[PDB]
């Protein structure tokens, strides 16, 4: 026997109702009519919400609909005019499928739990932006949203996309709808370094946004705009800036394609459904039924999982919220103040149409995106060199062993040459300097460098009450802000690490000992373990090695022997061994090995212990370090560092002596 | 001149056809400037169509400016429906009982709707007060996608963060009732949670399913207890026994004030708001009620009414609302499910403060709890089994008892002493026994063996011994930090690839190790040929392996470095020595088993290095580990 299974819908016009019934009949014809048949019922949109809800309970549900389809009316009234149905069907858990509601507020399962759609919401558009952001490599952007479920949802979605990556809130900007003047907020926006912008708002709001934005000339080049379908359309189109990037969903305007496809999916879902048993018909009529329909959630479950990838609208699959997946958008450009398709986006991957890219203002191609750094250093021979600028004249044309001219920069630092100690203008050239300028070409930043007043890099010290003062030295300048970033040969350790962010290591090295070759078993040397007043072992007080000695309990006994006869600076420490004043010297290899090459009268011995790395200091709060490490790694992969160590480590004359 | 307002009220249910009509409205507090004009209507069972039609029908030309709704029903949905009408009409509506009183999604700000149920936030607060009263510190939350989630999760988060006490939130679960489950996905999650005190949040109907599932899971029993908001209990008149007994929940009391008194409160609120709005603007609140046409003009002006209506007071009683439309602090009662079907009150709670009746046990070391049995195996010097003096009948001196299922054996040695000091420091007591199957853990095909098995079977909490460390065992069980320097090593009389092939050397060479060892497994992992060759040279026991080395017929022996070094020091003649400096590859140390991420864990670790921290280990090394050989040094 046949069984007539009703379906119901609310559509714009009677012609579309006929289209609906036609699609339904196509579903009946093409699937078993012996077992089951599908029947179609529909109604035009009503002027208020109430006439329509009454229509659902009376005109539709009296027909025992297994599901309802809904479309946006010819003249949109307020927004989300298909709000009532999702509630009304929802009471009985009758699944609802919207054709034209791109509105985001339906994505929350909590409020609308029966709601599914053949179109993705405006929030899901962010999928494009992330992919867009992905291609062009701008990690830094700005987001401008209206304040409502729509804008906040868009923000949540994009941020969630970013969450997989290091979370990126470069900046976020919230404004409230209906506000004609937005100027102040954009004034706040300009201060943010990131030069790329993305916005979501209503057409009327967007007019005000572009109107305010043009006043501050943010529509200019070096700035990028990414936007929603609504923004490019309407009055907003009229006031829209040139070179903007824009989105349009495919078949968004058409109900009918979505009709044929939605009904096709419904049919597949039902035919898949009746394969299951313990089914119940939906409640007959609104009247007399206070109870939900147990099947409805199941119908939703199959319908969300219902495949049928081939469809008039494109691929069909449904996300958790019941929102559509893998929808296709067509990117749009404002060229010559007119809409053009620069490319089209389908699936998870963007597609580039043959048309030339446009950016705002004049660009043949211009993907541009994203002011001072005070840098501090210490006098360490291998990675930094100090000579004063000759008179007023600046720096020597002196050349590396590989024929290249040596680069150099000006640095203000402590001078012991005068009896009093003036902060003296000086010329400094180094491995770290070449690295810094390498970054400076890579990075938007500009650099001015002055050496720290204290010869020490840094160590915690001074007064007892509370915690008083701060670690003396360049590090202290970093927290103080005297220098915002520290470029030097700094070992990286946890005690320091809590206070500040650390760049990924440019170099990898460990402590070791220098002793003259010409006639120390381990990091643990019985000879160290058997200290002698006769056999000295020397270090610098306040050198990080000393922090290793103080902080570590296990060797804490051994520290004191080292503490005796300490030297103030690196040159004096090497000299003592050279002068033979001190039989042994202990320091990290990166500074030491270069010297080992430099003399060969002296040698390094044993295995690098306290294995560590050297990195560039920044405050945790500063995001530039995120790029720095990102840059450091990029410098490692190409072998830039290897060639720089190859340049600055001479290796010329020395060997294993024995 | 005479300002008579127009008002309507409805009752549903009441368990009567001929539900008590117009019991109230009788003039009270007539002094209020506007006098109420009332039309009362009742309808038997709730529907979206029936309610919408009727309320609009009463609207007609009638022009009512306010509505109060009341129900016998347990239904969650009703409130939202009437709220929707309010959004459409801008005509105030509130409700005094049942579903309308039951919580709902956050109300649209423009919309006007009020409920005499408590705020979600307030309810969560009361749930917290209840847990604090019984001092149940540790709890989890099971929730559903129904509205108010995350307003609830947030409210709990806010309420919890502020308090000093070290309470624990264990898990939060969000499950969609939609996409109803074949998977029993709710069963699959719910099964996970181990916490004693559970807060549940959902629709009245959902609680039933979650509870049947909990009954399958075993969550309703024995020491676990559940606590519930207003919605699940609803009316409290009808209670499927699918709900477990001892279920704890808050609700408004019928006894304190009957439904007509509550309706009187509603009418009083509407007419008081009318009187105050009058006093402010001297303006009639009355407006055209008809929904079908566009909302009447100057009704848009109505917003201020809401602004006035939020807090209202009469009869020395405060009706003050919250931005959401729930009343700020209605009186509330703590209720429990008495045995059988009874809902019997336990507590009263009002305003800031709560009071509860029962003293104790409603419905052993303070610092720490339970007991730990330990398994070991005998190896010299570290763990030595000795036979106790039969005349004495029990163990002597340092020896601690250990039992082996096959008889009491007496264990003493390095593991016994280290364990003893550790037990003294962390202050716990423990049972020690000997392993039967496979000694130190061994893998045949898919399955583990040995002490590790008893650690996995939870027949042992911690395993102690000469056990070496490896990636696999560290993966399955947390290990203590190494107390001693040890590893693989060689012992012979007196990477070169001489080990790699015997065949390269024309005379046959020989080396072997004990099977089922971490050494043999490591060997098989890294070096196959060595394993496949050495299987012939494998020996029964370390004493026997020693027999193969000592009497000839074997050249080299390979074994744990600590044992080989102690044996280097201790030999009947100094006929045996270590390899090179005895500097061992696969540098490792003896660890100790634990179950998993949950364990006393770090507390153990500290204890261990305190042992070296006082220098005891050097003494213990000289006593137990030090051998006489290596005498020429």
């Amino acid at each position: 026997d046949p069984k007539i299974v009703n379906i119901g819908a609310v559509l714009s016009t009677k012609k579309h109702e006929q289209i609906f019934r036609e699609a339904v009949n196509q579903a009946n014809f093409f699937h078993f009519t012996r077992k089951i048949q599908l029947n179609a019922t529909s109604v035009t949109h009503r002027p208020n919400a109430i006439q329509m809800a009454l229509s659902v309970c009376e005109d539709l549900i009296s027909s025992q609909v297994y599901a309802i389809l809904v479309s946006h009316p010819p003249a949109p009234t307020d927004h989300l005019t298909p709000t009532p149905i999702s509630y009304t069907a929802g009471f009985y858990r009758i699944p609802v499928i919207g054709l034209t509601t791109r509105m985001s507020i339906y994505s929350d399962k909590s409020i609308h739990l029966s709601f599914l759609r053949t179109v993705p919401p405006y929030s899901h558009q962010a999928l494009v932006w992330f992919e867009m952001m992905r291609l062009f490599n701008w990690n830094h952007v700005i987001l401008i949203v209206s304040d409502d479920h729509e804008g906040r949802a868009a923000q949540k979605k994009l941020e969630t996309l970013l969450e997989e990556k290091e979370s990126k809130a470069d900046k976020v900007l919230q404004f409230e709808p209906g506000t004609k003047n937005l100027t102040a907020l954009l004034l706040e926006a300009k201060e943010l370094e990131a030069r790329v912008i993305i916005l979501s708002a209503s057409e009327d709001d967007a007019t005000a946004v572009y109107k305010s934005a043009a006043m501050l000339d943010m529509t200019g080049a070096g700035y990028v705009w990414l936007v929603g379908e609504r923004e490019i359309s309407g009055s907003a189109l009229r006031y829209a800036p040139d070179g903007i990037i824009g989105l349009q969903l495919i078949n968004g305007k058409n109900e009918s394609a979505h009709i044929s496809d939605a009904v096709a999916v419904v049919a597949q879902a039902i035919h898949e459904l009746f394969e299951m048993e313990q089914i119940t018909d939906p409640p007959r009529g609104c009247v007399g039924n206070t109870n939900i329909w147990k099947t409805g959630p199941l119908f939703k479950r199959v319908l969300m999982s219902s495949k049928y990838p081939d469809g008039v609208t494109g691929r069909i699959e449904f996300n958790e919220d019941g929102d559509r997946k893998f929808a296709q958008y067509s990117i749009m450009n404002l060229q010559n103040r007119k809409l053009v398709q620069v490319g089209i986006f389908d699936g998870s991957y963007i597609i580039q149409n043959d048309r030339k890219i446009i950016w705002p203002g004049g660009e043949t191609e211009r993907p541009q995106g994203y002011t001072r750094l005070k840098i501090v250093t210490i006098h360490q021979e291998p990675f930094v060199y100090v000579r004063p600028t000759t008179s007023d004249g600046t720096c020597r044309e002196e050349y590396t062993i590989n024929g290249d001219p040596i680069k150099k920069v000006i640095c203000n630092g402590p001078d012991e040459t005068i009896p009093g100690r003036p902060t003296v203008p000086q010329c400094c050239y180094g491995f770290c300097v070449d690295l810094l300028i390498k970054l400076a070409r890579e990075m938007d930043f500009t650099y001015e460098v002055h050496l720290v007043a204290d010869g020490k890099f840094g160590t915690q010290e001074r007064v007892n009450n509370s915690n008083a003062a701060a670690w003396n030295g360049m590090m202290g300048e970093l927290l103080s802000g005297q220098a915002d970033m520290i470029v030097a040969p700094l070992t990286i350790n946890n005690e320091r690490a809590q206070y500040i962010e650390f760049s990924k290591p440019f170099k990898y090295q460990g402590l070791t000992i220098l002793v003259k070759k010409e006639i120390i078993t381990g990091i643990n040397d019985p000879r160290l373990r058997n200290p002698s007043d006769k056999f000295i072992y020397a270090t610098v007080k306040q050198s990080s090695v000393d922090i290793y000695f103080r902080r570590q309990v296990e060797l804490s006994t051994m520290y004191r022997h080292m503490e005796k006869h300490n030297y103030e600076s690196a040159a004096e420490a090497i000299q003592a061994v050279r002068d033979n004043k001190l039989h042994a010297f202990i320091w990290d290899s990166a500074v030491l090995e270069f010297e080992a090459s430099q003399k060969c009268d002296l040698v390094t011995t044993g295995e690098l212990f306290f294995r560590s790395g050297f990195g560039i200091g920044m405050r945790k709060d500063s995001p530039w370090k995120q790029e720095v490490s990102l840059n450091i790694l990029k410098s490692h992969e190409n072998g830039f560092m290897e060639e720089l160590d190859k340049t600055w480590v001479r290796y010329q004359e020395c060997d294993s002596r024995s | 001149k005479h300002p008579n307002m127009d008002i309507a009220v409805i009752l549903v249910g009441t368990t009567e056809e001929v539900a008590i009509k117009d019991v109230h409205e009788k003039d009270d507090f007539h002094h209020l400037p506007v006098t109420p004009r009332v039309e009362l209507v009742t309808m038997q069972e709730s529907d979206p169509k029936s309610i919408i039609t009727r309320i609009c029908d009463l609207m007609s030309d009638k022009k009512v400016q306010g509505v109060v709704f009341g129900d016998d029903t347990d239904q969650e949905a009703i409130a939202q429906i009437l709220d929707f009408i309010s959004v459409q009409t801008l005509t105030p509506i509130l409700g005094i009982h049942g579903g309308s009183s039951m919580i709902m999604a956050d109300k649209e700000e423009a919309s006007m709707f009020f409920q005499f149920g408590p705020s979600i936030e307030q309810q969560a607060s009361v749930m917290l007060n209840i847990m604090e009263e019984y001092d149940w510190y540790i709890f989890s939350i099971v929730t559903t996608y129904f509205p108010g989630y995350q307003d609830f999760e947030n409210k709990v988060r806010s309420t919890i963060e502020n308090s000093f006490v070290g309470w624990e939130l264990e898990e939060v679960i969000h499950l969609d009732m939609s996409l109803d489950d074949i998977d029993s996905k709710i069963q699959n999650q719910l099964k996970k949670l181990q916490s004693p005190v559970i807060l549940l949040y959902c629709t009245k109907e959902e609680a039933t399913y979650i509870f049947e599932v909990a009954h399958s899971v075993g969550l309703t029993g024995y020491g676990f207890t559940w606590i519930v908001p207003s919605l699940v209990a609803g009316d409290t008149d009808t209670v499927p026994d699918e709900f477990p007994t001892g279920l704890i929940s808050v609700s408004y009391d019928e006894w304190d004030y009957d439904l007509p008194a509550r309706v009187r409160d509603g009418i009083a609120i509407i007419t008081t708001a009318a009187s105050t709005m009058l006093s402010e603007h001297n303006s009639i609140p009355q407006s055209k009620s008809s929904c079908n046409n566009i909302q009447e003009s100057r009704v848009y002006e109505a917003h201020m009414l809401k602004r006035y209506l939020i807090n209202v007071t009469f009869e020395g009683r405060d009706l003050s609302f919250s931005e959401d439309g729930y009343q700020m602090h209605p009186k509330l009662v703590i209720i429990l499910l008495n045995q059988e079907r009874k809902w019997e009150r336990v507590g009263k709670y009002k305003d800031r403060s709560l009071k509860m009746w029962p003293v104790f046990d409603l419905y052993s070391e303070e610092h720490k709890d339970e007991h730990l049995s330990i398994v070991t195996l005998e190896e010299a010097p570290f763990v030595i089994v000795e036979d106790v003096d039969p005349l004495s009948g029990t163990c002597m001196r340092n020896t601690v008892p250990c039992r082996k299922q096959i008889i009491k054996r007496c264990c003493k040695g390095f593991c016994i002493d280290i364990l003893k000091k550790i037990a003294k420091t962390v202050k716990f007591t423990y049972d020690l026994y000997l392993v039967t199957n496979g000694k130190h853990g061994k893998k045949i095909n898919g399955v583990w063996n040995g002490m590790i098995g008893e650690v996995v079977t939870k027949r042992a909490y911690m395993a102690v011994g000469s056990l070496t460390i490896n990636e696999e065992r560290s993966e399955v069980v947390d290990f203590s930090v190494p107390f001693i320097e040890t590893g693989i090593s060689v012992m012979v009389s007196r990477s070169d690839k001489k080990f790699q092939r015997p065949n390269d050397f024309s005379p046959a060479f020989r080396f072997g190790t004990v099977p089922n060892g971490s050494t043999e497994r490591n060997i098989r992992n890294n070096y196959l040929e060595m394993h496949s060759y050495m299987v012939k040279f494998n020996q029964r026991s370390v004493q026997d392996a020693l027999l193969s080395l000592k009497s000839g017929k074997l050249d080299a022996f390979i074994y744990d470095a600590a044992v080989l070094n102690y044996m280097a020091g201790r030999d009947e003649g100094c006929k045996l020595v270590t390899i090179g400096s005895g500097k061992v590859f696969a540098t490792t140390g003896y660890g100790i088993a634990i179950q998993k991420d949950s364990g006393w864990k770090r507390q153990v670790d500290l204890a261990i290095l305190q042992l070296f921290g006082d220098g005891e280990m050097e003494e213990l090394e000289a006593l137990w580990l030090t051998g006489i050989c290596h005498n020429e040094k």
